[PDB]
């Protein structure tokens, strides 16, 4: 429908003459630069920002939106043309590469008209390289949103990397000498694999009939770095009655080795078919990456934060329709909010919750799961490991920044728990499928659920006795709640009247306050997570005095409580989570004697 | 050899036009192509016989004749659609016509589907089976040639195939945006379970869905699609391609007769208090006590009531029993009592359907080494029943999705890249001798059987029958077996035998299964006089678990609530009785208490 | 493999249109399209040096792909046309474009047109010999087919053929109107007759012509045609597709050199007068005697000047001599030299040309069986000169239809359902021996041979050679003929002849040719002087008729004006002079009165 002849010349123009008023309102031709560093190798990349060709032509940019693949070969091939011009250096031959086009250069230009056989491809002539970066106007689209419709356009996604393939060297120009003639031979690459050539269309030997076999040759030959990956819908966008969706990335040139599993990035690029019949062929998609980015209220919202029961409705907002537990509802609440990691410091404040079943365990577990912004959950893979070579990150990985909920936590593998032990206390995950322990970032809440053995919990029994955990892992946890099903006829009675209100009404019996949707909460959470409180080195004093208070409890106690520097170390993080709740800068002794109250509690608990 | 007007087509593609020129009649049409608009969707439905009151003769033609009047109906639909928007129209290359409506003949079943209706429109009814992955196809490749400065098309449509190379051997690249490409899914219909008679072989017939349609369909899905069904190149393959899919509610209704529902009327209003015990007794009458395994097997037919509530909990309805006992007692004989009366029930064993197993599974297709996600039998029977035989025997991998149907009645996949989330809501009646016989009635049934401890949680109930040989108990069974097995039909003179066929107070066995089936639709509600009793039972058998079967527990809690729902349902009583809390309570306390 | 666009097409048809767009400029091209439209005709032509000026890589992609180009440029100009008046370009369902102009390699003759041209422009100037009858070719076909209802069309154009059932076998009917249909004539080029040798063989040829370009063309015309050279489907046939026809000026005129111009304007002005005496000693200086016939041979070549009145008169400047003597008499050897020295002469026998004879005829073409109007050797003589011997063996068909163009100098032809009206003006020199020999001076110049009066009454000269034995002129002949006998070169040593080679005061013939090729150019113009003075000669011969050749007549009075006609150019005079009356006054009484 229109000449690409043209496009090429206004790109010509557009590369040449678009200016940005830099730093300090410098009048800088920037791609003009760039072309200048590229024409003296000291760039290699040119990410071009398609809003700058919106400035002046945002026709262009929407004829580029609704195929891409054809204006990168024409922005290439304009860009071919441009660099010769504004050479003014002869830099060093860096690698053998430019030599050796220098070298076909002066060969072809000792040549007329050519058969076009008779000439170099493009993509020999070579050594940089472009991508483009999605406008703003795109707005970012959801992987299940990208339908065959979209297939050939231009697409900026978000998601989250499940695994990523090693670099790995991809031909695109392969290159043969002719077995009986001085003729070079060239074969562009477009599908995965192929066929090499064996026999030369040289003319000299065509003509001579000699049959000058070509041989392959890697140094006439051009690689470039390339890498696989999978990214997976972002949790916030899948429905609660869906799960996340996958899709495969190519990644090449310096967009490689900027993306690790469990990063939750930002791609714009094309979105292609590749085949490695009914009705028309069928063939398997992916999305040809350009540009990787990691990424990382009312009134009456400040007036509702201002009242003092407010993170007490919060926390009656954890899971209405569960009855009971309110003080582990405040609990579960402050591992959503975590801790700040003050400098570090471990932010995230890792719960378990042992207790007997058919007491909400699992349901609470959903309900954070549903919560949270990054949330994952699990039984037991959980943890990274090595497919076939590639890595692929568990769900201990997914919940990076967030949260992993492990119910059936009694019934783990012994090496996971090992596993967690890691996280707990450095927060990364190391494993060694081929002996080559790879460490991965694992900055995740642990939001563990378990079942005593043999039954209902023992009170007579000690701890570590009705569960066959390992009692060092149990104690890293921030908090442990036992939760006992003990026949109370009146307290039993609630429950039964609570559920049967929700079987005559599909509804929570009314309380004191309504509970809010999750979606607010976890608003109230990001403000929260705005904030990093800190700890008056006055309060320490108090701080400490309550430590060696309860620490004396524990030498009075018979049995060891576990308390601990560890112990001390939590209660900061409770503290200024409470901070964080409260949206202020500065923990208080509300913040601190409310930490131990729950402190206390769940060692009563185990009761 | 190039047509230049078609007056048939001229004046079909006209016709339509007029029949979507719905503005000086009742403007439904109008309001829906406006909605069409604004929703951004690009399939009009239409209902068939609408279009046979503005035109009989059309209405024909398009059933009977299809691939050529549809093209017309979407040439009059992307016109029509331009008049009343341009922009709108350019935006999608195509229209489609969704079909609906009463379909008089050609409304069949994927076993009456015969191939007499190739070429004509078919409105299939059934259950999805086997479902492939999405995968996007080529219908218009766009191609360019530096050489010429030429770009080309190549259509596919219907129809070394892809061109690559100009004539003159110029290479040509692709022109991918320009290209169009459409989304494309390929699944299996089969005869609903119920009504299909065991002598005739499986009648299942493929589908093609496109565009919006790929993925608005799951494996077991009750599902009634429209479509046209054609031959494929070659004895030949044969295919539907759908036009509009539609999900029929599973519940769906008890058609049967008035004199059936008058009947059951007067039958209900007869005796509603001994109705249960009557259904009970009556329920297996060839079995001889167990009388509270009776009583709760008719509640898990009747089922409870499904809670979905504001946050997405969905309590079940749905009631799961487990039955243990020694061999020799008529436990498998139970199971075929419910097949048989069962209004919806699929039988199966501990290993479950072959290669699928009970559970869906994902399954490559070996004639063309293609994925294809599988339904299993767990599926197949959400909202009915599974009876499992040596569920014991059941494998590890089913050991784990069980706790996943049983806990959500959902199975979830991610195999092979093939993500999905299936609805798995069903009773399960699963029945597992002791391992080595000879019940110890010392440890747990798990002990005896090893149910790791979380199933026997997840069942509402678990009823053990151990052989006691009591020298009375056996006169009370041996006195039955005889007079069942001395019974001669009323006509006959004690000589032959049935034939050997070639072919497959107390009420009838299919009176039950309609009476339970018009009455699984009732929804009863709870009453806050039974909600405060049932309260204090509750209580009591938490008082009660002071004596140490499973300890008493919130499960057990809702289902008791269950329970007396089933009850409310056994009496058509649309609020929950006393009487229904009161024998679902003795009923637990028989299921925990000897 | 439906092509979508064509970059290279669409420039190249703008590159047209803007050239056809000449409003910025002198309006000249914008000027013809609207005369054209006035005209009604659908033919534009074009200037090549325009398009050379305008862009000089358009032409040459013209010229270098006459096809494809020309494609374009027809589409241009119907959208150039529609946007002058959309309906007028509704009237035709196409327009085409005629080339003109200088073209440098591609102007070139049927013996220079090689098979290199293939798919070029070229500029064929030559003679038409055969013309075929106007045809209507089908070009696009409609049917309709009441079956289905439907219309059908194909297209032929370059490419038992024509469909006349549907797939399904339906009858087709044609849509006589709707089909396109064109009248389509075939004609052949040679070389000119004048310039080719004789060692050569013939170039023949093809010619296509299509539209207003049928009968612009008839069998004996000196014209140039510009189209494309193209093969055949079939070692291969080749045809040229005229795009443009145009009936040069058969007259053409001597350019050859300025040099040769300042000799004969030099020889002219040197002695005016005695250029005629001198041309005639120096026109068969190898013959002795006969002088007088001498001057009317140059008077012949020179000839008269038509005069066309207002009547559509075509009074005729031709001049015919009859030449009758016994045998062994140079009128063989007089013609030979008519032959080597006129500028566009042709020889023939009193046969005449094989079949074609001497004037036209009309031949079946035997290979397909199609009838061809082939132009006969009096037809090429056209405004030239044809020479005949053994005239007195002329058939009687041929001495039947030599009246006609005798007369008139136009043959006409309606046989064969054929009908044509070709021009045949040209001077004829005719000779033939008397019967037996011996002529005898007692009966009529018919007598001695037969012409039946009407001939020799058309001729406007006769003369009457005898083989008198009268020594002294005998002696006169002899010696002559032994004195060009004994002539040897210069350069020769008396000893071998001339080798026998493949190949085969007195002024040269060539400069001859080339001063009377000049002079027939010459328009000399009637004076008052000599009209007064002929007409006293004529009254005299009236006079002289008293006494008892043919009798002088209003025939011999025109006859007397082209031969002072004829003499006026053979000395340049723009008028005639009293000299040049005078002198064929004596010319006249001599071939009457010896
Ligand atoms: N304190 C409670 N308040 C309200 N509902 C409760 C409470 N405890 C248990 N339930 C109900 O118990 C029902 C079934 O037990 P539940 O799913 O809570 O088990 P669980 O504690 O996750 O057990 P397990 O870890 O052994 O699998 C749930 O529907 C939940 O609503
Ligand atoms: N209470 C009973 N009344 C009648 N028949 C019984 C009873 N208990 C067992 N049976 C007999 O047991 C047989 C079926 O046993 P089955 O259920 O297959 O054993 P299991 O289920 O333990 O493998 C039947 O033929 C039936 O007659
Ligand atoms: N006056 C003449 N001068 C020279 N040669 C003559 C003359 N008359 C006749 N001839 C000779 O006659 C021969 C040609 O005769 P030709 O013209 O063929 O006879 P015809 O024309 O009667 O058949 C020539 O060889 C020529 O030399
Ligand atoms: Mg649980
Ligand atoms: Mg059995
Ligand atoms: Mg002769
Ligand atoms: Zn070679």
């Amino acid at each position: 429908l229109k000449d690409y002849a043209l496009e090429k010349e206004k790109v010509k123009k557009f590369l040449q003459e678009f200016y940005q008023d830099d730093e300090l309102g410098k009048k800088q031709f920037k791609y003009g630069n760039q072309l200048v560093r590229l024409a003296h190798r000291e760039q290699v990349a040119l990410y071009v920002d398609l809003d700058d060709v919106a400035e002046d032509d945002p026709e262009l940019v929407d004829s580029i939106c609704e195929n891409a693949r054809r204006y990168a070969k024409l922005f290439a091939d304009a860009v071919q043309e441009l660099l010769p011009q504004y050479k003014e250096r002869e830099v060093v031959n860096k690698d053998v590469l430019d030599v050796y086009i220098e070298h076909r250069l002066m060969m072809e230009q000792r040549s007329m008209v050519r058969s076009p056989q008779n000439q170099y491809p493009a993509e020999l002539m070579r050594r940089f390289e472009l991508y483009f970066q999605g406008p703003s106007s795109n707005k970012p689209r959801v992987i299940r949103e990208v339908r065959a419709d979209s297939v050939g356009k231009l697409v900026t996604v978000r998601g989250i990397v499940t695994r990523v393939s090693e670099v790995k060297p991809k031909m695109v120009v392969a290159t043969y000498t002719c077995d009986q003639c001085g003729a070079e031979t060239y074969q562009p690459i477009q599908s995965p694999t192929f066929m090499p050539l064996i026999m030369c269309p040289s003319q000299e030997c065509q003509t001579n009939r000699s049959g000058g076999r070509l041989y392959l040759q890697t140094r006439g030959s051009r690689f470039i770095k390339f890498q696989e990956m999978k990214m997976q819908e972002h949790s916030d966008q899948v429905p609660v009655g869906n799960i996340p969706r996958s899709i495969t990335v190519l990644v090449e040139g310096e967009n490689t080795r900027i993306a690790q599993p469990g990063d939750h990035v930002s791609v714009t690029g094309i979105f292609l078919p590749i085949l490695r019949v009914v009705q028309g062929l069928l063939s398997e998609t992916y999305l040809e990456a350009h540009r990787i980015v990691k990424m990382n209220l009312t009134r009456e919202e400040l007036r509702q934060i201002a009242e003092e029961d407010f993170y007490e409705k919060l926390a009656a907002s954890i899971a209405p329709e569960i009855y009971g537990h309110e003080d582990v509802k405040k609990a579960l609440l402050l591992l959503l909010v975590g801790g700040v990691d003050q400098s570090k410091i471990r932010g995230n404040i890792n719960i378990c919750l042992m207790g007997d079943p058919g007491v909400a365990k699992s349901q609470l577990l959903s309900y954070i799961d549903r919560l949270a912004p990054r949330s994952q959950y699990t039984t037991g893979g959980l943890t990274a490991a090595v497919l076939r070579l590639t890595l692929e990150g568990g769900a201990l990985v997914l919940a990076d920044q967030g949260v992993c909920c492990i119910d059936e936590f009694d019934k783990m593998a012994e090496a996971d728990r090992t596993a967690i032990h890691e996280v707990m206390e450095q927060q990364t995950i190391s494993i060694a499928k081929a002996g080559i322990l790879t460490t991965l970032n694992a900055r995740c809440s642990i939001l563990a659920a378990a079942n005593p053995a043999y039954g209902r919990y023992n009170p007579r029994r000690s701890l570590e006795q009705n569960i066959q955990l390992p009692a060092a892992l149990l104690s890293r946890f921030d908090l442990l709640w036992l939760i006992q099903d003990r026949p109370d006829r009146d307290n039993d009675l609630r429950l039964a009247q609570h559920i049967t209100y929700v079987h005559q009404h599909s509804r929570q019996p009314p309380s004191q306050f309504e509970p809010l949707d999750m979606k607010l909460m976890r608003r109230y959470i990001a403000m929260c997570r705005e904030k990093q409180p800190m700890v008056p080195e006055s309060l320490a004093d108090y701080i400490t005095a309550a430590y060696v208070e309860m620490r004396r409890e524990a030498w009075a106690s018979k049995d060891a409580t576990y308390t601990s520097a560890r112990t001390l170390l939590a209660i900061l993080r409770l503290s200024t989570a409470l901070a964080r709740l409260r949206m202020v800068d500065v923990v208080e002794k509300e913040d601190v004697n409310e930490a131990i109250r729950l402190m206390e509690m769940s060692k009563d608990s185990l009761l | 050899t190039v047509v230049l007007d078609d007056v048939e087509l001229r004046e079909a593609q006209r016709d339509y036009l007029d029949f979507l020129d719905d503005e000086e009649d009742q403007g439904i049409y109008q309001s829906k192509v406006r909605e069409l608009i604004s929703d951004n969707q690009y399939r009009l439905i239409v209902n068939v016989n609408d279009l046979r009151r503005k035109n009989e003769k059309r209405a024909n033609r398009l059933l009977n004749n299809a691939f050529e009047e549809l093209v017309a109906f979407q040439r009059a639909l992307k016109d029509f659609v331009a008049s009343i928007d341009a922009t709108y129209a350019k935006q999608y290359e195509e229209f489609y016509v969704g079909l609906e409506g009463s379909f008089g003949s050609k409304h069949v079943s994927p076993r009456t589907l015969t191939s007499c209706f190739l070429s004509c429109v078919v409105c299939v009814e059934g259950i999805v089976t086997k479902c492939s992955l999405v995968r996007p196809k080529v219908v218009r490749s766009v191609h360019y040639c530096p050489a010429t400065k030429k770009t080309i098309e190549r259509r596919y449509s219907d129809l070394s195939v892809y061109p690559t190379k100009d004539e003159e051997n110029n290479p040509l690249e692709t022109e991918y945006g320009l290209s169009v490409y459409k989304d494309h899914q390929t699944i299996t219909i089969q005869e609903m379970p119920e009504k299909a008679p065991a002598g005739q072989l499986p009648r299942s017939v493929d589908v093609i869905l496109d565009d919006d349609l790929v993925d608005k369909a799951k494996p077991g899905d009750r599902v009634q699609v429209v479509g046209t069904y054609r031959c494929l190149p070659g004895t030949f393959r044969t295919v539907l391609i759908a036009c509009n899919v539609k999900q029929m509610s599973k519940d769906a209704q008890p058609s049967f007769s008035a004199e059936d529902i008058a009947k059951i009327k007067k039958f209900s209003k007869t005796r509603s208090k001994d109705i249960f015990d009557q259904l009970a007794k009556s329920l297996a009458p060839s079995i001889h006590g167990h009388d509270y395994v009776k009583k709760a097997i008719l509640c898990l037919l009747l089922g409870g009531v499904e809670r979905d509530l504001e946050n997405g909990s969905h309590i079940r309805g749905d009631i799961n029993i487990l039955l243990i006992g020694d061999p020799s007692v008529a436990k498998s004989q139970l199971l075929r009592y419910v097949l048989c009366t069962a209004p919806r029930a699929i039988p199966t064993t501990g290993r479950g359907s072959s290669g699928v197993g009970l559970t869906a599974a994902v399954t490559t297709d070996q004639e063309t080494g293609e994925r294809r996600l599988e339904a299993g039998a767990m599926v197949l029977a959400d909202r009915g029943v599974v009876c499992i035989d040596e569920f014991d025997k059941m494998s590890d991998m089913d050991r784990t999705a069980i706790h996943e149907v049983m806990e959500q009645g959902r199975v979830t996949i991610a195999k092979a890249g093939i993500h999905a989330r299936l609805n798995a809501r069903c009773s399960v009646l699963a029945a597992a001798n002791p391992v080595y016989g000879r019940y110890d009635q010392y440890k747990t049934p798990m002990e005896n059987i090893g149910l790791q401890d979380s199933l026997l949680s997840r069942f509402d109930l678990l009823f053990i029958m151990l052989d006691q040989m009591d020298p009375e108990q056996d006169r009370e069974i041996s006195d039955h077996v005889l007079r069942m097995h001395r019974y001669r039909a009323p006509g006959e003179q004690d000589g032959d035998a049935m034939p050997l066929g070639s072919a497959v107070k107390m009420v009838s066995a299919a009176f039950m299964k309609k009476y339970i089936h018009v009455a699984k639709i009732i929804k009863p509600v709870l009453t806050q006089e039974s909600a405060t009793y049932i309260a204090e039972e509750y209580s009591r058998l938490r008082s009660q678990d002071s004596m140490s079967t499973s300890p008493v527990t919130a499960r057990t809690l809702e289902t008791l609530i269950r329970l007396a729902t089933a009850h409310a349902k056994a009496r058509m009583s649309k609020t929950v009785d006393l009487q229904d809390a009161e024998e679902a309570v003795e009923l637990v306390q028989y299921a925990y208490f000897k």
